[PDB]
RNA sequence: GUCUUGGGUG
């Protein structure tokens, strides 16, 4: 009677926008992004992967609420590096992460046969 | 779960005997903002299922 | 008033009247005798 | 819609 639906957790709707970019004055090239419709599997990843880049100073993610289906990243940059540049890059490393394991898997369960 | 790294302490884990008691939420949670008064007093009656 | 000993109902045509209701009836009933032992015989055994 | 009785909860 007071339950959510099940498919509120990863259906966006048309008012709610995928993702939303907004800058942290207080520290110099830093940018707060809230993920809608996502959950840990989307931001560990994306956490880990940036945490490993040299110009990046700051990368971190929380969930406020486990009943909400959303979270906050915050990720600042070097001077001449934008946190978004950093992203979309750590977005592309991490697809030819998984198409490179696919391939090895495939070719690994052929020859399995 | 969130990120499959190893708890630092290790956890109590196995089968255990539950019941579902005849209490649930649904059974109780009640509002009011205006309803049915009482007769005599004039004033709110009493009871959930009389609003 | 009525307010103060309102009826109520039982079974959607039904009503009892409060008890401060019935209990003036029968201070009314009360009265009314005594009014009919000044009026005729009376051996002082029922005035009282 | 009323009164009593009984079984309970924090």
């Amino acid at each position: 009677m007071n339950a959510p639906d099940r498919f509120e957790l990863f259906i966006l709707p048309d008012d709610v926008p995928k993702l939303k970019i907004t800058p942290d004055s207080r520290v110099p090239n830093c940018i707060i992004i809230k993920f809608e419709r996502e959950d840990h599997t989307l931001a560990n990843l994306l956490r880990e992967e940036l945490a490993l880049y040299p110009d990046v100073t700051f990368v971190a993610y929380k969930v406020e609420h486990p009943l909400f289906a959303n979270f906050v990243m915050r990720l600042q940059t070097e001077e001449g590096t934008r946190p978004k540049q950093a992203l979309e890059r750590a977005c592309a490393s991490i697809i030819n992460k998984l198409k490179t394991l696919d391939h090895k898997f495939n070719e690994e369960w052929n020859i399995k046969n | 779960g969130h990120t499959g790294k190893k708890l630092m302490a290790q956890v109590f884990f196995g089968p255990t005997y539950y019941q579902r008691l005849r209490h649930m939420v649904d059974d109780k949670i009640h509002a009011r903002a205006r309803g049915p008064v009482q007769v005599l007093t004039r004033q709110p009656v009493e009871g959930r299922s009389r609003d | 008033p009525p307010q103060v000993r309102p009826s109520i109902a039982m079974d959607e045509t039904t009503q009892g009247q409060d008890d401060l209701t019935h209990k003036l009836s029968d201070i009314l009933k009360a009265n009314i005798n005594v009014q009919k032992l000044e009026m005729d015989g009376s051996p002082q055994h029922i005035i009282n």
